[PDB]
């Protein structure tokens, strides 16, 4: 169809003149503004880790022994490598 | 839909369905003139019934042989990301509640946004009013003048004109 | 603040025309089949006059159907008739009505014979009578 | 006791003898302090409960839930300012003191020591809560839900006062729930059904059954402007406790006839929420949670056997924050949008960024998930009522997954694009937006961490 | 199953004489964008079908009821009926585990709880 | 889309060994990784009550673990290229490499 | 993010139209007005587009078949869908 | 930035594009000819197949098979 | 913009690096390698062999 031609090509001078207004970066549209103001790098592993490592063993050592059953820890599966013969072997 | 055109959303969505059927990209162009031969088998007759054959038995064999998962061009009607991004859609208007101090960003920006308005802000007089005298009563799909006779501004502005891009 | 008739009066019919359209066109010419009728099953205080139902279903489809929005985003501007079981419904699939699903649903159940018995691997079957023998059969020692 | 009722009668000649405008911040300054002494001497026991005077014992009873009905207050004109700074102050004066001369009265029921202070206090409402209805409504169908809210309030607890009458000359003196130390019990009779039927539904118009509710969505729907008494009303519905401090006793042994209850109400749970997911209009559909997962608490209390009372107790405060907030929600989004329609507000979570984590927050208290109060006050229903009999599992079971697509919607409503023509909608949510949208979500997750200061004593 | 759903039938060439179906329509997003189109609106329209969708749908029934029709007496075969059912399951179980916690024990020691 | 791929080699040479090292490890584990994983079942608990059903279908799924491999591997790794010119491919991705090595 | 410019446009579409051997390459690319090169009635218009779904790939509507007449028309709009030139 | 520029594939190759000649009993026959035939010449003519595939050369295998065997080895 | 680093390509198929492929190719042995010590030493089944339990006496 010829009838589109007195329009839309305005848009095509209208839509991309609109998007040509779009695009701007002078001046560092970001002003920001105001204000002021790896080796070591060491201490923050240490901010990191070694803050809690202490907090939560001093919540630890102080309480094991009070709480009356506290972490269940099993028993140590003796072998007979202490008291024992073997005695085979068979 | 006007009988002419009929044919080709047929004649669309008939290859269509084939290519996502061919594997190798020559099977598919193989089967090209192959498959073309049917069309024009008879290429000048009646308009009615004689050849509404050509349209009353294409609904068979054609729904028949459908549905081998087509290929779906992913961003369209349908289809794996495809309306995807929504996280931005532009919000066209977002320009009003500020508080500036975030108002000092893109000077540049806000003077040009203002002297958009202008011709929004008084182009209605002949613009409104034309369309009282363009369509007599009950006008059919609703466009202006496609110029308006002068100068359209936008006319359509800006809903329609300055509208949301994609990214 | 619509001011008079703002909806349904009690129809069917009291001038089937004069409903649609007076406001709230359902139906253009007062027969489109759109006619503000479907009062199928009446008594049920239900759907009365309702410029409105059994304009037909499984959705609306979503898709290009540009003439500016004309389904279920961009809102054109005065069709509606049912809706709200509409967001979780779409049209035709490629095949009709095979329910071959209760059939392999039940193609196990074909198996469930095969549940009655074992699968017990040592020995083989080797066709027996009174060989079978789990545990034992005759004396211990 | 004294140290609650003076001061917040005192509260009530702060308002008016106040100047202009001074007299919204003049108020809800003060109202906030008197919370201090709404913990202050409470929070005492614990065990052989706290009665410190003839007529009150304010709560002991290990049913706290008086410092909520304080909080609500001073929550109130945060809530109502919105279209309430239209009409003038004289008017506006008023609208401050009716609102009080609620909160009067709910610290003087709680309390109570008895029957018959109870129920002539538990009928003294709907003077204040009807005049705040029918006035500063907004559709002209408010005027039925004038009558509605009453001609059943008090069309069935007026026998009431004539079976507590009835015995308070039969078996001694009721003056006293602390003395029932002499109960015999209610063996059978054709009059003895009716007695225990008077003493009861009285209650129930009020927690719906899944009959005669009726009224519940009425008064809701259209309803002051903020939800302002709104949210009262969520929580004078739950404050129909006291069948806690009867059928614990006085007529302890007819379960006979419990059985019309169960399966009344046990068979709606399962249902008025599944007629609640095609509601067009939102503050409907907030309106029919409040009768689910209250009517639970019914089948909570008259099963006897504990593990209910840990249970029923964190329900009644269970949703009445959650409850409350969502009406503070459809409040706000209303605010800007002046249909209550909810097809009509889409594409919000763009233009509302921060308000998002609110709906969020609210809507993922009716899913419960599990560390909150909201489950830890269901998983005690299950366990005593599944012992009951097995098959509770089965609806109750249900009831947890209709509730899931229910409040979901409600949210993944308001997750689309729309721009669509709204010119409006331009307040990013000043700060009481979201100011009185907190006080709930901080509170309300918060005692999950002792959350032994929410429970009966069993 | 659900449905054919008829996307051929008979038609071609009677009920031509049917247009201005479209005209209907026509009419309207022609008006409607006649609305919609205007720079000075900055609110919601009007959308009279969805006004007519709830207030015909919610409200305007009990008004339009009446208690005839036994299909409308339909209900006590939905409404009551399983109400009746679950006191019948119910009132056997409650008794049944009832008796056996009498005579005989059928739980052990080690329930508190309950 | 498993179409539209193309072959093997067009500049993927390091992202095409992991297919075949993995895509082949999940076939019945060779030597490789879990190869006392599915392989010490059929073989281990295979001798017991079992079904008799399970053994006929189970193993059978075993096969399609080839041709699950096979088919997104032939598809995407073999055939012809067949995909829309101005194609922008680069894999030389710091923090890409890094993770698969 | 990647660079996208009106040149390659008037390229492509002036490319593959040369490549096809149903095409002399002598003929005019921007404006033939192709209904010298429209025969027939169909085997064209939907025909040339068929092709040229097979490098960019955005769904070619339907409507916009009638825009194809000039040779000029149809890079015309593809630069306002994809976000093309200024 | 011209990059894309025609009077370049135009098939002679491609014994799956041969099939020109097997329509030719028939005919098109080419036309549009070189569009599927874009990509279809180059160094895309090898595509090495089955196991040669998965072998990579089998590089390592038989030179370092013995690199540990062996060093005493007794 | 960012940069030009790499052109794209209109199918003249690009280039690599050439330390993409070989750095990658060291991972090609580690399977060939790594397989080494399948038959070596292990057969198909390192088992032993039931001897049918004939002494039914
Ligand atoms: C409390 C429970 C926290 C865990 C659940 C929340 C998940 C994190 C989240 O909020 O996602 C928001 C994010 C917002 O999405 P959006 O709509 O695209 O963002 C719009 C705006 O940017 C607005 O959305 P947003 O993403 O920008 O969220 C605002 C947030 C964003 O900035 C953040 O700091 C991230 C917050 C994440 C952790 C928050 C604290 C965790 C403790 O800013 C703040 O956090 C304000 C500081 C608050 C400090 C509070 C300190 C204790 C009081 O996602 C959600 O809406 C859903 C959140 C719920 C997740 C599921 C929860 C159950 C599992
Ligand atoms: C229905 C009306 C029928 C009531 C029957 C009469 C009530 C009655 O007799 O009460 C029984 C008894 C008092 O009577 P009596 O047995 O003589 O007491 C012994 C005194 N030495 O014990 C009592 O005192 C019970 C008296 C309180 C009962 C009043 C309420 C009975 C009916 C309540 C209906 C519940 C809601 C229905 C109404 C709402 C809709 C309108």
């Amino acid at each position: 169809t010829p009838e589109e031609k007195l329009r839309l090509q305005q848009l095509r001078e209208l839509r991309r003149r609109w998007l040509k207004d779009q695009e701007l970066s002078p001046r560092e549209p970001v002003l920001p503004p105001q204000r002021v103001s790896t080796y070591r790098h060491s201490i923050f592993a240490f901010t990191h880790v070694l803050i809690p490592v202490w907090i939560i063993h001093y919540y630890l050592k102080y309480h094991v022994t009070t709480k009356p059953y506290t972490i269940v820890e099993k028993k140590p599966r003796i072998f007979p490598g202490d008291t024992i013969l073997e005695t085979g072997e068979v | 839909l006007t009988h002419q055109q009929k044919v080709l959303r047929l004649y669309k969505r008939a290859l269509r369905h084939l290519e996502s059927w061919c594997i190798h990209r020559d099977k598919y162009r193989y089967f090209a003139c192959l498959l073309r031969a049917r069309f024009d088998e008879h290429k000048n007759e009646k308009d009615m019934v004689k050849a509404t054959q050509l349209l009353r038995e294409a609904e068979e064999e054609f729904w028949h042989g459908q549905h081998p998962q087509p290929y779906i061009f992913p961003e369209s009607p349908g289809g794996t990301s495809y309306e995807r991004y929504e996280c931005y859609k532009v919000p066209e208007w977002c320009l009003d509640d500020w508080h500036p101090s975030e108002k000092a960003m893109y000077p540049d920006y806000f003077a040009k946004r203002e002297q958009w308005k202008k011709l929004r802000r008084e182009s209605w007089e002949r613009e409104v009013k034309q369309l009282q005298e363009e369509t007599p009563v009950g006008g059919p799909r609703t466009e202006a003048l496609p110029p308006a006779r002068k100068q359209g501004d936008l006319p359509p502005l800006w809903w329609h004109i300055v509208t949301r891009p994609r990214e | 603040a619509s001011h008079i008739t703002k909806d349904m009066l009690p129809g069917p019919y009291p001038k089937t025309p004069e409903e649609r359209a007076a406001a709230a066109k359902k139906y253009n010419m007062r027969v489109e089949d759109y006619e503000p009728y479907p009062d199928d099953g009446t008594g049920y205080g239900d759907y009365p006059k309702l410029p409105d139902r059994s304009q037909q279903e499984r959705d609306p489809w979503y898709d290009w159907d540009h003439p500016d929005l004309r389904l279920n985003w961009g809102e054109p501007m005065h069709w509606d008739l049912d809706m709200y079981i509409r967001n979780r419904v779409d049209t035709s699939p490629t095949p009709v009505n095979w329910n071959l699903m209760c059939k392999h649903l039940f193609g196990f159940v074909a198996f469930m014979l095969f549940m009655f018995w074992v699968g017990e691997t040592y020995p083989a079957y080797q066709p027996v009578g009174p060989k079978q023998y789990p545990y034992n059969n005759l004396y211990l020692e | 006791m004294l140290k609650y009722i003076i001061p917040t009668i005192m509260l009530m000649p702060l308002t008016w003898l106040s100047k202009n405008n001074m007299i919204w911040v003049n108020s809800t300054a003060h109202s906030l302090l008197i919370s201090f002494t709404s913990l202050l001497l409470m929070n005492q026991f614990g065990d052989n409960s706290l009665n410190f005077s003839l007529l009150f014992f304010s709560d002991s009873l290990s049913t706290p839930l008086l410092i909520l009905t304080m909080w609500l207050l001073p929550l109130m004109l945060m809530a109502s300012q919105h279209h309430l700074s239209k009409e003038n102050l004289t008017r506006k004066k008023l609208f401050i003191t009716m609102l009080i001369s609620l909160q009067l009265f709910l610290i003087m029921t709680f309390t109570a020591m008895e029957l018959i202070l109870f129920y002539i206090l538990f009928e003294a409402t709907l003077v204040p809560t009807l005049i705040i209805i029918t006035r500063w409504g907004n559709q002209t169908e408010r005027l039925n839900a004038g009558l509605y809210f009453l001609f059943y309030t008090l069309a069935g607890s007026l026998p009431l006062l004539v079976a507590l009458i009835y015995i308070q000359n039969t078996v001694g003196s009721l003056n006293f729930l602390m003395l029932q130390y002499w109960v015999q019990p209610v063996h059978n009779s054709w009059s003895n059904v009716f007695m225990w039927l008077a003493c009861m539904m009285a209650f129930m118009v009020k927690m719906p059954l899944y009959g005669l509710h009726l009224w519940l969505p009425k008064a809701h729907v259209e309803a002051p402007i903020a939800g302002s008494m709104v949210l009262a009303a969520v929580l004078l519905k739950l404050g129909g406790y006291g069948m806690l401090r009867i059928t614990l006793i006085l007529n302890p042994m007819t379960d006979f006839m419990a059985y019309p209850f169960i399966m009344l109400s046990l068979w709606g749970m399962i249902m008025t929420s599944s007629i609640c997911l095609r509601q067009t209009d939102l503050k409907s559909l907030i309106a029919y949670s409040s009768v689910s997962h209250m009517a639970l608490v019914i089948v909570a209390i008259l099963i006897q056997t504990p593990w209910s009372y840990m249970g029923a107790t964190a329900l009644m405060i269970a949703h009445g924050l959650t409850s409350s907030m969502l009406f503070c929600l459809a409040n706000s989004n209303y605010e800007r949008i002046h249909s209550r329609t909810m097809i009509l507000a889409r594409g919000l979570q763009t233009l509302l960024p921060l308000m998002a984590t609110w709906w969020l927050l609210a809507s993922l208290t009716n899913l419960a998930l599990p560390p909150t109060i909201n489950l830890i006050g269901e998983l005690f229903v299950v366990m005593s009522t599944f012992s009951w009999s097995n098959i509770t599992i089965i609806l109750m079971g249900v009831n947890m997954v209709i509730t899931a697509l229910y409040s979901l919607y409600m949210l993944i409503m308001t997750q689309r694009g729309k721009y669509t023509y709204h010119i409006n909608n331009i307040s990013p949510s000043f700060t009481r937006e979201n100011a009185l949208m907190s006080l709930h979500i901080l509170p309300l997750l918060l005692l999950t961490l002792n959350p032994k200061i929410i429970l009966g004593p069993l | 199953t659900t449905l054919d759903p008829a996307e051929y039938d008979i038609s071609s060439e009677t009920r031509k004489a049917q247009a201005e179906r479209l005209a209907i329509r026509s009419r309207l997003k022609r008006e409607y964008q006649l609305q919609y189109y205007d720079p000075s609106r900055r609110g919601v329209i009007e959308d009279p079908a969805l006004v007519r969708w709830t207030y015909a749908r919610s409200a305007n029934i009990y008004p339009n009821f009446r208690p005839n029709t036994k299909t409308s007496l339909l209900g006590a075969l939905f409404g009551i009926g399983p109400l009746v059912f679950w006191y019948y399951v119910f009132k056997t179980d409650r008794d049944r585990k009832e008796k056996l916690i009498q005579e005989g024990k059928l739980d052990r020691t080690f329930n508190i709880s309950y | 889309d498993i179409r539209k791929m193309g072959g093997l080699f067009k500049a993927m040479p390091f992202t095409t060994t992991a297919l075949i090292v993995g895509s082949l490890a999940l076939t019945g584990m060779p030597f490789l990784t879990g190869f006392y994983s599915k392989d010490l079942i059929i073989e281990a608990a295979n001798t017991s009550y079992t079904n008799a059903w399970a053994l006929l279908m189970t193993l059978i799924a075993t096969s399609f673990t080839a041709i699950y491999s096979t088919r997104i591997i032939f598809f995407a790794l073999l055939g012809q290229p067949r995909f829309p010119t101005l194609v922008n491919i680069n894999e030389n991705n710091p923090l890409l490499i890094n993770s698969i090595k | 993010a990647p660079p996208l410019t009106l040149e390659g446009i008037k390229d492509r579409v002036l490319y593959v139209l040369k490549l096809y051997d149903k095409i002399d390459p002598e003929k005019l690319s921007v404006n033939s007005h192709f209904m010298k090169d429209l025969g027939l009635d169909s085997l064209d218009q939907v025909e040339i587009i068929m092709a040229m779904e097979d490098e960019f790939g955005f769904e070619i509507p339907d409507i916009d078949a009638e825009k194809l007449m000039c040779p000029q028309e149809i890079v015309d709009y593809i630069a306002d869908k994809k976000d093309v030139y200024e | 930035m011209e990059l894309p520029d025609y009077k370049q594939w135009k098939i002679e190759g491609t014994p799956l594009e041969t099939v020109q000649e097997k329509l030719a009993a028939r005919g098109l026959r080419d036309p549009w000819g070189r569009n599927e035939a874009w990509r279809y010449m180059g160094g895309f003519a090898n595509n090495v197949s089955f196991v040669g595939a998965l072998l990579k050369g089998f590089k390592w295998g038989f030179a370092a098979f013995v690199v540990a065997i062996g060093a005493e080895y007794y | 913009g960012g940069g030009a680093h790499i052109e794209p390509r209109y199918r003249q198929f690009p280039q690599l690096t050439r330390s993409q492929v070989i750095q990658a190719e060291f991972f090609s042995a580690t399977m060939w390698f790594w397989i080494l010590w399948r038959f070596w030493h292990d057969s198909d089944a390192v088992l032993g062999h039931f001897p049918y339990p004939d002494p039914s006496q």
